[PDB]
DNA sequence: CTTTGTCATTTTGCAGGTACTCTTATTCAATAT
RNA sequence: CUAAGAGUAC
DNA sequence: ATATTGTGCAAAATGACAAAG
């Protein structure tokens, strides 16, 4: 997490398997590959966190 | 063939190297290590001192009592048994390996050693010279002194000599290799340490700043002595420009740096000229004199060897030393302290003298510029110190610290008049607890990782581990791969982390020397004509050769040639031991001979005149290639003929990297010996153009180690790929032994259906992949198919899943002991009842039965206890609601992995070395691939699962064939794995015509004959295919490159990886949440975590994930003081700060936990963090 | 009692809590708890 | 830097990551146990007790 | 371990046609691709099934039971 | 179960054992079953029961399962034979003294579900031989006829 | 400064003691610590 | 006589980020109650 | 539980 | 019989020391 676009507001899907799953495009400010890497996630927990988490 | 003087082909090597691997096998360098320890190094660290004198003096306040007595132990002849084990009843029974890693417990042999007690006495009559008698009271009465862990498969192993039938009656998989121990039941291997090589001068340029330009320094040690380490340097102070240029030593235990010359006139050499003569042994080298004439006028002031002596005893360190005796004090520091290796003895000064020469010699040939800086990465310059020399000097110390105890003991019995006993002598704890810790944690002492847990994941990541050296980690650069490295160490095998170049990897025909006696060779030397070094004159001998040995030059030769060539015939017919390296340095006028430990070196083919033909060719020819199939057929009546016999005939040769300086190599016999239309498929290749060589490869594939030797096609790859997949390659899920069933290891994983490869190597049917395989054969089309498979995804065939492909076993053992906290307070083994137990689990109870154990075939998930166990309390006590005098016991049973679930293999009951009972519980259970596993090429094409398409969704060809995996095509031209497009091709081939392709690495096998061989089958020459959209039916419009591919499937699975965490355990101390996920831990929010949400400007995010949800802590604190010391009853609604004594300036904040164990650990170290709630000063 | 399997011998044993465990046809001391008694359902997939 | 620069947090999930070309750009895919595992507190509102009330 | 019950790309049935194989290789001398062809596996897929198979059970064989009955 | 094999291994191994399904029509899928568990208008119960009284390796077959539920005059549950010796696919190996006993119940179900379902093995599926509809675009070097071998269809249809 | 940090507070005469939560329990090192200090403590003031 | 700048020493603090698994070990021994 | 070490993933 | 005690930069700081008034 080299810089501010590795770390994003992303709206949540949920699926049945056991990875997470992102869009092709997202990949390059991540850096990331498929090849075996894992992602964190957080969840916000209130109005204020979650609203300026949507919005900035 | 028809002639048996034929020369041989480069498909005949072949042979030759399975000779080999049939006589060496794949782990020689461990067994034969221990066994030249075990045979000879024990003895001798026994003999080596261990002779405990105690000389009571007579103390004789009157003459009635005027004896001296002497007492004195020696220790005799060693003994080392089979292994086996005591018990708990006390029966002592042989231990097999397959009960010792079941049991937990070592497999070790005892050690007995013969003591001879003598004592003798004297009359103490003051003046004259005592003698002491023997009283006749020769006691001898073997005595045991310990345990030494065996090896196994090692020559005092039961399994040594045990054929397949009977290792398969012992329950020990024939596969097995051995070199490892038994610890505890933990098998436990010890990596190879990397070292520089002792009595090797080397010269270094320093930097710039230094006064000090050129520094020759020799790291001097003996072995067969008290194997101590003293560093001699000899350093030359000023820079170029600088006038004063004056060498001066640093012996030992001094603390100046001595002028050589002074030295020099020590030893005993007192004419200037003699000492020139010395140093330099050319008259018309007039620069190293004008360059050396400094030190003499340094040393004009003193013209004596008395003289110089005492210089150098006033120097002395020990300052302990009356004037008189500094003399003596210096002679003894040069006797014994200085230069070690070349003798302890007196009488040698001149060969001291010499040999500083010599080292004063190589630093001005440095300092002139006539010979680069020693390398120090040089391979030659290394050793590895395999199991045998570690254990030895761990055992050297580990003894002479018993020794020690046992002098102390004597003497403290014979001061207080107590009788002696033996067996309250000898305490064996000693010598079995230090083998056993050292052995058991890495940590080699009283260095870390010298010896590690057995890789038992997969057969070749065993063979990899067993083959291990690591260098502890100057101004060198050990990382790169060095040219020395080349057919001793792997060129493409090492980790990507920190270790890189650092770990290393023998080659498959790579040995260690184990170390031979060098007096026959000095005996040789000397009856062939080598000049003693005592009456050697340079001025007379200038043209002379200088021979060292192990570092010690022993003197000069006149006719080197000659004497290189007895040599060479001694070595090839066996009178020398193969293992010695000789070189000969023809522009150095110098011949080193090295017979010491730890030289890593290969074989190679002797390459001969052969007048016969005319031209240079190799000593071995078709008949002994055709002895040598004949007795391989036979194993699998004639005279045998082994790898020692092509040793013995001298046909193969043993070089080391020292001695490969000065040989040429061949890389193929058969395109470089004879003397000199192409198929442009073909590589290109160079001639050399040079006809005088003196050895040839057995074959350049054998450059590679363990792990690279399975890549398919490993030259038509970048060679970071080579590397990745050597490392992959341990990762890959196969069978690792074929006796899993009986093993209670922690963790196993099995493939349903192990396949071996399409495309195999010449050099892995030594390795045994095809009869231990760790991977399958799936259909792989490299397609653009859904867009699921970009950047690294795979798309798997979910038919084919469901039919088996990549399906695995996974056992797990759990153990559990019961222990004696007390003389009466053991464990026990029981189904723990709510009513009369303590801090029972969650988990249910029901599935056990009543000895405290669940049985095989009962179904288990997570939390469910499997195993348990009780442990006494003391009663009578009342809390918690409901502690009552009955809860007497509190439970320490094991539930089950939290994630993990399974059927119950296989539970094992037995007693430990204690004589308390314990358990093993295995559970099974099947892991079906799924998205987000991970599976790899044998090219470093690594990648998980993206997505499943059924088999009527994957693209189909003409014939019906559908892919078991889709690759994305974008995979292919950046990483340049040519050689996976390749090994795809020739796999279809040999599938279509039942063949297996031959994808070693150096040979002349080219994409044209197998695209030739393709079409003829009735297939498109490049492996296209022209395949159907499974959604429509439609031609796609570009054909697909299509084939069988060998894939591993890896240890990394999602379903060990998904972890999440709500609320959970908190951390006792910062009150944070726990570390790890088999804890139900929490993700770290790291520093540059924070930062990126700074630099988002969210404020309230970054608030709350530090403070909601990690800790947050309400503290009271006072406006008058900022201190968190405010007494606050919250229920009475009452607060107070003592010492300022107010009740109504309180205030509360929110901060975080560690932020309150912050402030008061600064209070607790007297300061104060004063916080205060407004501003006193403005902005 | 309890049923175990001697690990050498495969001989049969039924065990109580007080009974050593060793083999009392050869004295191996290691045993393998017998198969549970109650039915295993393994789908065949 | 271990404890207050940086600490462990609740609320948070980690796992292996896969691509999908059928997800939005601001989208992620949770696995379904990830999403049964993080919660979010919403505040009763008389807007959402009977989705609120649903859920319990 | 043992041979597989099907191919698994295709899913023809060829734990039944081991047995065949090997007595093909060794009382016929027959080399592994026409005794592959005679068996009846003509695509690739079922060939590399039963060519590439490594029949571990016999070593697993060899090992004592551990339940004798 | 005292063999070399693991118990969830056999069973996947019994699960791929191809059966009789001529009468298929006429069983009932499990889920839509009156019954609690299985019962004989939706099942059929086989039995494998193996000892290794040889002192050879003895070779447990397809051919060994037993039919035990009543099948009604149905034409189902039969494991299919194909070679000539007459044993069916090589379910296990024992050593002597080992032994197998085992109950299986067979249901009908589709290739979605899982593949051992699946009775269709490969399909060979083509059209317009010679391409000229062009829905391929035939990769080549030096010239696509010569390189791209012709399907044994091309006979049927005007080059 | 005159009132927070005066030079001869630089030398300690009273030693605060951290409540538990700072060294929480297998005592912690810094208990162990502290055992040392008030040994060494009570063995110079019997001396004096 | 004391600066005065000047080199040659001494300190001396640091050394990517997350994450997973396993193994061992918790002072040895002698003395006195 | 704590600590130390080793191996490993990106 | 068991508890108790005998590493390599590289900047900063510092010290030694020949020249200068
Ligand atoms: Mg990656
Ligand atoms: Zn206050
Ligand atoms: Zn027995
Ligand atoms: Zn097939
Ligand atoms: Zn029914």
């Amino acid at each position: 997490s080299l810089h501010k676009m590795s770390m994003m507001a992303h709206r949540v899907k949920v699926i049945p398997y056991s990875t997470f799953r992102l869009n092709l495009s997202v990949t390059s400010p991540y850096n990331a590959d498929f090849d075996g890497d894992e992602m964190n996630l957080h969840v916000p927990q209130s109005e204020e966190t979650r609203a300026e988490l949507s919005q900035l | 063939f028809e002639d048996e003087s034929a020369p041989i082909t480069a498909e005949d090597s072949w042979a030759v190297i399975s000779a080999f691997f049939r006589e060496k096998g794949l782990v020689s360098q461990q067994l034969d290590s221990f066994n030249q320890f075990v045979d000879y190094t024990l003895q001798d660290i026994i003999c080596e001192d261990s002779t405990l004198i105690l000389e009571q003096l007579a103390q004789h306040t009157t003459e009635s009592d005027n004896i001296s007595r002497k007492y004195e132990i020696s220790f005799g002849k060693i003994y080392v048994t089979k292994p086996m084990v005591n018990e708990s009843d006390g029966v002592t029974h042989a231990l097999y390996p397959q009960e010792a890693r079941l049991r937990n417990l070592t497999y070790s042999s005892g050690l007995f050693v013969d003591v001879k007690k003598r004592t003798y006495e004297a009359i103490d009559v003051p003046g004259r010279e005592l003698k002491y008698e023997l009283i006749a009271e020769e006691s001898e009465g073997k005595v045991f002194i310990g345990r030494l862990p065996i090896m196994l498969r090692s020559k005092n192993c039961y399994l040594s000599e045990a054929t397949e039938s009977d290792l398969y009656k012992l329950k020990e998989c024939p596969f097995d290799m051995g070199g490892y121990f038994i610890i505890n039941g933990s098998e436990k291997v010890l990596i190879a340490q990397e070292r520089s090589a002792g009595n090797i001068v080397q010269v270094f340029k320093k930097a710039a700043p230094s006064p000090i330009s050129h520094v020759a320094e020799i790291r001097s040690a003996l072995e067969k002595g008290s194997r101590f380490i003293s560093t001699l340097q000899v350093k030359l102070y000023g820079r170029e420009g600088s006038s004063a240029r004056t060498i001066k030593a640093t012996l030992p235990y001094i603390k100046q740096d001595i002028p050589i010359v002074i030295i020099f006139r020590a030893l005993g050499i007192i004419p200037d000229g003699e000492i020139l003569e010395h140093i330099c042994y050319d008259v018309n080298d007039w620069q190293m004199l004008e360059m050396l004439k400094p030190c003499v006028e340094d040393g004009f002031v003193i013209q004596d060897r008395e003289t110089a002596l005492d210089f150098i005893g006033r120097r002395g360190t020990a300052l302990g030393i009356k004037k008189e005796k500094r003399i003596q004090y210096a002679k003894d520091i040069l006797q014994k302290e200085f230069l070690p290796h070349i003798t302890q003895l007196e009488g040698f000064e001149s060969r001291k003298a010499f040999f500083l020469g010599y080292m004063i010699n190589r630093l001005l040939l440095c300092a002139l510029d006539r010979k680069d800086q020693d390398d120090r990465d040089h391979f030659g310059k290394k050793r590895l110190d395999l199991a045998g020399p570690l254990l030895a000097q761990l055992f050297k110390t580990l003894f002479k610290k018993l020794t020690k105890d046992i002098f102390r003991y004597m003497q403290r019995t014979v001061e207080e008049a107590h009788d002696f006993n033996m067996k309250l002598a000898i305490n064996a704890k000693t010598i079995t607890s230090g083998l056993k810790y050292a052995l058991a944690t890495g940590n080699w002492g009283e260095r870390a990782g010298v010896s590690q847990v057995l890789n038992r994941y997969t057969y070749s990541s065993t063979l990899s581990h067993l083959r291990r050296t690591n260098t502890p980690i100057k101004l060198a650069k050990p990382r790169q791969l060095h040219n020395t490295h080349w057919g001793l160490v792997c060129p493409a095998e090492t980790p990507e982390g920190q270790a890189c170049g650092l770990v290393k990897n023998l080659s498959l025909m790579s040995c260690i020397s184990v170390g031979t006696d060098p007096m026959p060779i000095i005996t040789f030397l000397s009856e062939w004509g080598m000049e003693p070094l005592e009456d050697y004159v340079p001025h007379q001998s200038p043209d002379a050769t200088r021979v060292f040995v192990n570092g010690v030059w022993h003197g000069v030769h006149r006719n080197p040639a000659r004497l290189m060539e007895t040599l060479r015939t001694l070595r090839r017919k066996g009178d020398i031991n193969p293992e010695v390296s000789m070189i000969r340095d023809i522009r150095e006028k110098e011949l080193k001979i090295f017979t010491d430990a730890g030289r890593v070196y290969r074989p190679l083919f002797i390459v001969e005149d052969d007048e016969s033909l005319g031209h240079k060719e190799l000593k071995v020819r078709k008949g002994h290639i055709a002895k040598l199939m004949a007795t391989e057929y036979q194993d699998i009546d004639v005279e045998e003929y082994t790898w020692s016999s092509l040793l013995n005939e001298g046909l193969v040769e043993y070089i080391d990297a020292e001695e490969e300086e000065s040989i040429l190599i061949a890389m193929q016999p058969e395109d470089l010996e004879p003397a000199e239309d192409v198929d442009p498929a073909k590589r290109i290749r160079v001639s050399h153009h040079a006809t005088t060589f003196t050895h040839c490869e057995i074959h350049p594939s054998m450059i590679l180690g363990v792990a690279a030797s399975i890549i398919p096609f490993p030259d038509h790859n970048q060679s970071p790929r080579n590397t990745y997949q050597s490392a992959m390659g341990k990762q890959a899920m196969g069978v690792f032994l074929t006796n899993y069933n009986v093993r209670m290891d922690t963790m196993a994983n099995i493939l349903y259906y192990p396949q071996k490869p399409l495309g195999t190597t010449r050099a892995m049917e030594y390795l045994k992949f095809r009869e231990l395989p760790a991977g399958q054969n799936a259909i792989v089309a490299i397609a653009c198919y859904s867009g699921y498979n970009q950047e690294d995804s795979m798309i798997m065939n979910q038919s084919s899943i469901d039919r088996g492909l990549f399906r695995s076993l996974f056992f797990r053992s759990y153990m559990d002991q019961e222990k004696k906290y007390g003389m009466s307070i053991t464990e026990t083994f029981e189904k723990p009842q709510r009513t009369n137990t303590l801090r029972m689990k969650h988990g249910t109870y029901d599935k056990l039965d009543d000895d405290g154990l669940i049985a095989p075939g009962v179904r288990v998930s997570g939390e469910d206890v499997i195993i348990g166990k009780t442990t006494p309390i003391s009663p009578d006590e009342e809390e918690l609601g409901q502690r009552t005098a009955y809860h007497s016991k509190r439970d320490a049973s094991t539930p089950l992995r939290s994630t993990e679930n399974g059927i119950v293999d296989q539970v094992l009951v037995t007693t430990n070395q204690d004589g308390l009972k314990f358990v093993k519980v295995r559970v099974r259970t099947t892991k079906i691939p799924q998205i987000g596993d991970k599976f790899a090429s044998r090219h470093g094409q690594k990648g998980t699962i993206g997505i499943t398409y059924r088999r009527e969704d994957m693209p189909f060809t003409a014939e019906g064939i559908v892919p078991d995996l889709i690759i994305n095509p974008h995979a292919i031209p950046s990483r340049m794995t040519v050689a996976h497009l390749i090994e795809c091709l020739l796999s279809k081939v040999a599938a279509l015509s039942g063949n297996e392709g031959d994808a070693s690495p150096f040979t002349d096998i080219t994409v044209e004959g197998i695209s030739k061989l393709l079409r003829e089958h009735g297939y498109q020459s490049r492996g296209f295919e022209v395949m159907y959209n499974g959604h429509t039916g439609k031609k796609l419009m570009a054909q697909i490159f299509f084939g069988p591919t060998y894939y591993q499937r890896l240890r990394h699975m999602v379903d060990d990886k998904i972890h999440a965490r709500a609320r959970g355990p908190m951390q006792v101390l910062t009150r944070q949440p726990v570390e790890g996920r088999s804890r139900d831990g929490g993700l770290r929010f790291g520093e540059m975590e924070r930062d990126c949400m700074i630099a988002h400007g969210a404020a309230s995010f970054l608030k709350e994930r530090l403070m909601e949800a990690s800790d947050a802590f309400r503290v009271h604190i006072c406006g008058i003081c900022g201190l968190m010391t405010v007494i606050a009853k919250l229920n009475h609604n009452q607060f107070e700060c003592k010492g300022c004594d107010n009740k109504i300036d309180i205030y509360q904040i929110h901060i975080p936990y560690a932020a309150k164990l912050l402030f008061q650990e600064l209070m607790a170290m007297n300061i104060t963090p004063r916080l205060y709630t407004d501003r006193s000063r403005d902005f | 009692t309890l049923k175990y399997i001697c690990a050498e011998c495969s001989s049969k044993l039924s065990l109580s809590r007080t009974d050593a465990v060793r083999c009392k046809d050869c004295g191996h001391r290691i045993l393998l708890k017998a198969r549970t008694k109650r039915l295993v359902q393994f789908e065949a997939r | 830097r271990g404890n207050l620069m940086g600490k462990r947090v609740d609320f948070s999930a980690r796992t292996v990551i896969s691509g999908d070309p059928n997800l939005e750009l601001d989208q992620v895919g949770v696995p379904k146990s990830i999403a049964k595992t993080l919660t979010y507190p919403e505040v009763v509102t008389p807007y959402n007790i009977d989705r609120l009330t649903q859920l319990v | 371990m043992i041979v597989p019950v099907r191919c698994f790309s295709c899913g023809k049935v060829v734990g039944d046609k081991w047995e065949s194989y090997l007595n093909l290789l060794q009382e016929d001398e027959l080399d592994e691709g026409t005794a592959l062809s005679r068996l009846g596996l003509k695509r690739y897929c079922c060939r590399r099934m039963i060519l590439t198979h490594v029949d571990l059970i016999e070593k697993f064989l060899r090992y004592n039971p551990l339940e004798k009955r | 179960n005292t063999t070399v094999l693991a118990d969830e291994f056999i069973a996947h191994r019994l699960g791929l054992i191809p059966l009789q399904s001529m009468d298929i029509e006429q069983l009932e899928y499990s889920r839509d079953c009156f019954c609690e568990d299985h019962c004989d208008k939706c099942s059929v119960v086989l039995t494998l029961q193996a000892f290794g009284e040889s002192e050879s390796t003895t070779n447990v077959y397809s051919k060994d399962l037993v039919i035990v539920s009543n099948l009604m005059g149905r034409n189902i549950g039969h494991p299919i034979i194909q070679d000539k010796e007459g044993n069916g696919v090589l379910i296990c190996k024992l050593r002597k003294g080992q032994e197998l006993k085992l109950t299986c119940v067979a249901k009908k179900g589709i290739a979605k579900e899982h593949a051992k379902w699946g009775p269709a093995a490969a399909i060979e599926f083509e059209y317009d031989p010679w391409n000229k509809l062009k829905h391929t675009d035939y990769w080549y070097e030096q010239d696509s006829a010569k390189e791209w071998p012709q399907s044994k269809n091309c006979e049927y249809e005007d080059p | 400064n005159e009132v927070f940090s005066r030079p001869e507070w630089m030398i300690l005469t009273c030693l605060p003691v951290p409540p538990p939560p700072v060294r929480p329990s297998g005592e912690d090192d810094l208990t162990f610590k502290l055992a040392d200090i008030l040994k060494a403590n009570i063995s110079l003031e019997t001396l004096e």
